[PDB]
């Protein structure tokens, strides 16, 4: 799941 | 201040040989965090000022030929001019500069004529 | 070790 | 200049600020997670003061950023006294860079560099890493554009041997790659390569001159580039020398000296004297 | 950590949620 | 262009304080420590103090406050400073350069005679 992992908690954050 | 003492107070020889004078410290002179030891010795060849030769007990500065050889480690010193050329006369000194800096009471090089 | 990578970079 | 600690910058550009005037940070620098940034947030900023990292550089997922020949254009050396991994340069993920652009660059003591899945990323094989690391047997440069042959790379240069032929070395269309006279080693040079002095590090302003050094290659005190500390000052993050007070100051409020270092920690075997901050051997086992 | 929260074991939000900026 | 030379006054009666300004050029004085070295007719050559690049000052402990070693860094001079003489002082005075983290005492001045 490595690099999607990072656009994942992208989407979750906005912040 | 510590306390530097050498041996002789003069010595003498003649061209083509090998020579050692001593130096000794009241204190230990080996850095840890380096492995060097912080001692000096300076040529002063007679009526002008001094002159910086070899540091760190044994790396040779600019502008002095090979024939220059310090050596030994801790507390006792000694320097080596190996093979005698005409004006290697001079009165030679050790300075630790460990902490602050203090010289040896100094040893002289005279040279055999007539 | 983009194991690492993450595992070190995330408050 | 100015020594600045290790930053840590994430989300907002706006943190980037905190490097102003800064010349050498002290630690690492990280830059990462930045996604709503834009190419043009970036064509009019810049950090030329900053010529020295003593750990690693990080940069990671940052977008809109396409060269970092403006963002830090005159940073010269990286320590590497601590690494990320093994690496004390990593590019990852940069996906919108293009060309590098640290035409200053020129030694990462110690650590290596891994630059990997930067699509748009070339001028990658244009750099002589050898002339920048010691060891680039572990250097980890894969997935970018330069792997697919097809790289548009333009630069005057000079080529060194790294396959079966010479290669020209830049960094960009406009900057070559410096490369001092092998003799130099790494203590750099004049643009017509008179060797800077023995105890600089990547370049000087003036020739033969320990103060007129742009990176210490040893250590640095009261202006000067020296080989070492000398009592009664102590070797500090193993680059620059510092006093009792100054190393006493920071512990209160976790460092101690041993070995005529100030650290973080005791190495084992060593208990701190609390008197005078010294680690000393243990009375028999050591409780720690 | 996460790696290890997220990757090997597969995770859930608020596991992700937990560690935002 | 790496140079010292000292400035003494030369004669000085008992009692009365020795000023010796050491004249250095070629290096600043911010980066380096100043040493200064005294040496009757050919007897010893004695330590006796420095200035570092900080201000900071070494003296030889059998100076009780008699040395005062100070600094103008601007105008590139070095300021020894000693009270109350006696004819024991009689010696030939040097100041040397100092490279404290690199090197030992490296470029000495031609020396200034005092004599009391
Ligand atoms: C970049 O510049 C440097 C000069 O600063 C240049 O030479 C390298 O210098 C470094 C640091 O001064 C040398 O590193 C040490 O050398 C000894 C040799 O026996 C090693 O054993 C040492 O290992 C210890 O130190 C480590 C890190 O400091 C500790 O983590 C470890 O526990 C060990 O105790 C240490 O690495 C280095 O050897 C030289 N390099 C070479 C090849 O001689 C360097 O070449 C420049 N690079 C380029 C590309 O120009
Ligand atoms: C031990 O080393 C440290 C760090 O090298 C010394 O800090 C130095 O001392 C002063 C005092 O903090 C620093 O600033 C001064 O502050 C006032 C501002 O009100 C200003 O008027 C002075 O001109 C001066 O700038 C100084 O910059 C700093 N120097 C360095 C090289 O870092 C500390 O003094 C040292 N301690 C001893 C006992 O020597
Ligand atoms: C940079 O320098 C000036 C000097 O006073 C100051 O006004 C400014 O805020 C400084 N910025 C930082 C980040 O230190
Ligand atoms: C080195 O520093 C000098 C003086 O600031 C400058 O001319 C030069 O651009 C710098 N970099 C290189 C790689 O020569």
């Amino acid at each position: 799941c490595g690099s999607h992992l990072v656009e994942a908690l992208y989407l979750v954050c906005g912040e | 201040d510590i306390v530097m003492s050498q041996s002789p107070s003069s010595l003498v020889v003649s061209v083509g040989e090998k020579v050692t004078m001593s130096c000794k410290s009241s204190q230990s002179l080996l850095y840890s965090s380096n492995q060097k030891n912080f001692l000096a010795w300076y040529q002063q060849k007679p009526g002008q000022s001094p002159k910086l030769l070899i540091y760190w007990a044994s790396t040779r500065e600019s502008g002095v030929p090979d024939r220059f050889t310090g050596s030994g480690s801790g507390t006792d010193f000694t320097l080596t001019i190996s093979s005698v050329k005409a004006e290697d006369l001079a009165v030679y000194y050790c300075q630790q500069y460990f902490r602050y800096r203090t010289f040896g009471g100094g040893t002289k090089l005279e040279i055999k004529r007539a | 070790f983009e194991d690492y990578l993450h595992n070190v970079v995330f408050v | 200049g100015e020594v600045c600690p290790g930053m840590d910058i994430r989300n907002n550009l706006t943190r980037l600020h905190e490097l102003e005037n800064c010349s050498v940070i002290e630690g690492h620098l990280q830059i990462l997670l930045m996604f709503k940034t834009r190419p043009e947030d970036f064509r009019d900023l810049s950090f030329p003061k900053l010529i020295m990292i003593t750990d690693y550089l990080l940069l990671f997922r940052v977008y809109g950023l396409e060269s970092l020949k403006d963002l830090f254009p005159n940073l010269t050396v990286i320590r590497g006294s601590r690494l990320f991994f093994n690496y004390a340069l990593v590019i990852f993920e940069m996906v919108h860079l293009k060309e590098l652009g640290l035409y200053n660059l020129m030694n990462i003591t110690r650590g290596s560099v891994r630059i990997e899945k930067n699509n748009e990323l070339c001028y990658l094989a244009t750099i002589d890493w050898s002339r920048i690391l010691d060891s680039v047997e572990d250097n980890h440069i894969v997935l970018n554009k330069d792997d697919n042959e097809e790289c548009g790379d333009i630069c005057n240069c000079p080529a060194t041997v790294i396959n079966g032929q010479f290669v020209e070395r830049c960094w960009t269309h406009s900057h070559c790659q410096k490369v001092c006279p092998t003799i130099c080693k790494s203590h750099g040079c004049t643009a017509e390569g008179l060797c800077c002095h023995s105890e600089c590090l990547g370049n000087c302003s003036q020739p033969d001159d320990p103060t007129k050094c742009v990176a210490c290659r040893n250590f640095y005190l009261d202006g000067r580039c020296v080989e070492t500390c000398p009592p009664p000052y102590y070797h500090f993050q193993d680059w620059r020398c510092v006093n009792f007070s100054f190393c006493q100051d920071l512990h209160h409020k976790q460092y101690v000296i041993h070995n005529n270092k100030c650290i973080p920690e005791c190495p084992s075997g060593y208990t701190m004297n609390s008197s005078n901050l010294l680690c000393t051997p243990c009375l028999g086992p050591c409780p720690k | 950590g996460i790696v290890e929260q997220c990757c090997t074991s597969i995770c859930s939000l608020y596991q992700l949620e937990n560690y935002c900026n | 262009q790496v140079q010292l030379k000292e400035s003494g006054p030369g004669l000085v009666a008992p009692s009365q304080s020795l000023s010796i300004t050491c004249t250095v050029s070629g290096f600043p004085l911010t980066a380096y420590g100043v040493n200064w070295v005294r040496q009757p007719p050919g007897k010893g050559l004695e330590w006796l103090g420095m200035i570092w690049g900080d201000g900071n000052t070494d003296y030889n402990s059998a100076l009780k406050s008699r040395l005062s070693i100070s600094k103008d860094n601007s105008k590139s001079q070095v300021f020894l400073k000693m009270n109350s003489l006696q004819t024991d002082d009689t010696a030939r005075y040097y100041c040397a350069r100092d490279p404290y983290g690199s090197k030992p005492m490296d470029y000495w001045g031609q020396g200034t005679s005092v004599t009391v």
